[PDB]
């Protein structure tokens, strides 16, 4: 009976996460470009107004 | 690993927040010695007329 | 001055920002938008009229801008998943306020069970063009055709129950 | 409480206002339909007990506390509150007993605004509006045995 | 230490050989330690620490992405400010130039379609916004000048460290 339980525990969300994970790892390195650009912009308007 | 990326660009993120409201800052203060700069102008331009 | 202003393809992207930033003030300035076009002496219609076609101008210009376009929030589509995987539903429905499309199709649909058609085909013509251009420019983006084209023929039987009075 | 006397007013413009030939028989069902409630203007339904019992049995004490304010029938109070449900989304940042509120107000303004189109679309002595006559004999009928009803 | 005071000195009760080839077969044995499991009740266990560290796992993730969101709209804030204090630093060196040529008066006293072609060829590549033996040879090109630069660099050094 234990036996049949463990086979229904039969497992899913263990597949969703792994992809929500390299998604979110994506979704840092967008930030990541983001703030990487804005940097930039950011030099650019301090030497103007320098 | 995500944690560790996202505190690192939410710095960057705040960095460049303050950054452009202190551009800002010195863009209010430049208008305003651009209008002392006028003052000066306009009595010397006063003088010229005389 | 903001339709103006939206002809500068230059600002649209960092407008989009300034729109979204805030979540509660891009509701909003949705909640306000939708208002304004779902409003129910001659010029104050007419500059109604004239701000919804200028509204329609802003949106259409940016339907023609990459994404992710103001009117990617305007008509409701998520930016935050990729964008052909926005859902797309009906308003208030889960919790859905009334995105721009909805009261689109809802101007469209005015009259659509008289046997003379939709009342905006008759009444207001260069309305009528204009959505039916941004049905267009909607459908045939390609990022935009997967739930658009899905919640066309399942949710309202758009297609065959305009179609059934053409010729306009 | 709200529904009814809107569908009344929009009904009423159209038939008297708008002079749609195709609103005078709706009209007239209409007329015959709510004869009751332009008869006691502005009566709302007393609260009803086993309504209170009911609806606090469903929103709960929603109702009943509805049904207090307004001596209301609380079955009334349950559509109202239903109502304001089904409205929620269309009042954002009011709870639907806020909404069901605001619905009575509606309600009752619906009723009160078609009863001044009625009254003025009357065959009248300052101002007669363009209707087909016996739209303006019908407004005026139900006007004069309301009128009879000491709705001044 | 730890570790090795814990997976010997055998478990519950699982016999040795059986133990030691475990710690063995051990891959990540850093990573993890043999954890003794008995039948299908611990297989249902083992599901449901996987269930638990699944939604501890969706709850940090998506802690990280309400830190990314966070940090996305006040970039976008920032980003419109910085425009601001550009053409607000624009206008104050025209303020600042003109300042300068008074004080250089007073007291010293005494083509176009190639720009609207340009705006329609932009506006194209906005439009267009909305061979695997070749790698080798780039990736082997990047490599030759990423040595390169490195001795460009080099030479700047030295030069530095003469000066």
């Amino acid at each position: 009976q234990v036996q049949e339980e463990i086979s229904r525990m039969s497992s899913k969300a263990m597949l969703k996460v792994q992809e929500d994970i390299k998604a979110l790892k994506q979704l840092l390195s967008v930030a990541s470009s983001g703030l990487q650009r804005n940097a930039l912009a950011i030099d650019k308007l301090k030497i103007e107004t320098a | 690993t995500l944690h560790r990326e996202m505190e690192k660009v939410k710095l960057d993120q705040k960095r460049l927040d303050q950054e452009l409201d202190f551009i800002l800052s010195q863009q209010k203060e430049l208008e305003d010695l651009l209008t002392p700069l006028e003052e000066s102008v306009k009595e010397q331009s006063g003088t010229i007329y005389l | 001055i903001l339709c103006s202003i939206s002809c500068n393809s230059k600002i649209q992207e960092k407008i989009v920002g300034d729109f979204t930033q805030d979540q509660n003030v891009s509701q909003k300035l949705m909640v306000g938008f939708v208002s304004c076009l779902d409003s129910e002496q001659v010029k104050q219609t007419n500059i109604r009229y004239m701000t919804k076609i200028h509204i329609l101008n802003l949106l259409i210009t940016s339907l023609e801008m990459k994404a992710p376009n103001l009117a990617m929030f305007l008509l409701g589509y998520e930016l935050k998943k990729p964008v052909s995987t926005t859902n797309l539903q009906d308003s208030g429905v889960l919790g859905c306020p009334r995105t721009c499309l909805h009261s689109i199709l809802d101007i469209l649909r005015k009259g659509t069970d008289v046997r003379a058609g939709p009342v905006a085909v008759w009444d207001t013509p260069h309305l009528a063009e204009l959505c039916y251009q941004v049905i267009y420019q909607l459908c045939a983006c390609a990022d935009t055709s997967g739930p658009t084209m899905r919640y066309l023929r399942t949710s309202q039987d758009f297609l065959f129950s305009q179609l059934q009075h053409l010729p306009f | 409480l709200w529904g009814p006397y809107r569908e009344i007013w929009q009904t009423v413009l159209s038939a008297l206002i708008k002079r749609q030939p195709e609103a005078v028989h709706s009209l007239d069902i209409v007329l015959k339909k709510y004869k009751p409630d332009f008869i006691s203007l502005f009566k709302n339904p007393p609260k009803s007990a086993q309504q209170h019992e009911r609806v606090q049995k469903a929103l709960i004490k929603e109702a009943f506390i509805l049904s207090d304010l307004y001596n209301i029938g609380e079955i009334a109070a349950v559509e109202l509150l239903l109502i304001g449900e089904q409205q929620q989304p269309t009042f954002h940042g009011l709870t639907r007993g806020l909404v069901a509120i605001l619905l009575y107000w509606d309600g009752k303004s619906c009723m009160a605004e078609s009863l001044l189109h009625l009254i003025q679309a009357r065959k009248g002595k300052t101002f007669t509006l363009d209707h087909s006559p016996e739209v303006v004999s019908m407004v005026t009928r139900f006007t004069d045995d309301l009128m009879e009803q000491g709705l001044t | 230490v730890q570790i090795k005071q814990l997976i010997q000195n055998p478990l519950s009760g699982v016999d040795p050989i059986i133990w030691e080839q475990a710690k063995v077969d051990n891959p990540d044995p850093e990573r993890l330690i043999p954890v003794p499991m008995i039948g299908f009740k611990e297989l249902l266990r083992r599901l449901e620490v996987q269930d638990q560290m699944t939604k501890q796992h969706q709850s940090r993730l998506d802690i990280i992405s309400e830190d990314i969101g966070e940090l996305q709209k006040n970039q976008t804030t920032t980003m419109a400010k910085i425009g601001q204090y550009k053409r607000k630093l624009m206008e104050l060196s025209h303020r600042v130039l003109q300042v300068l040529i008074k004080q250089e008066i007073q007291r010293k006293s005494g083509f176009k379609g190639r720009l609207n072609e340009l705006m329609s060829q932009i506006r194209m590549q906005n439009h267009f916004g909305a061979l695997r033996e070749i790698k080798q040879h780039l990736k082997q090109q990047q490599e030759g000048v990423s040595h390169l630069i490195s001795i460009i660099k080099d030479n700047h050094e030295d030069i530095k460290l003469i000066e």
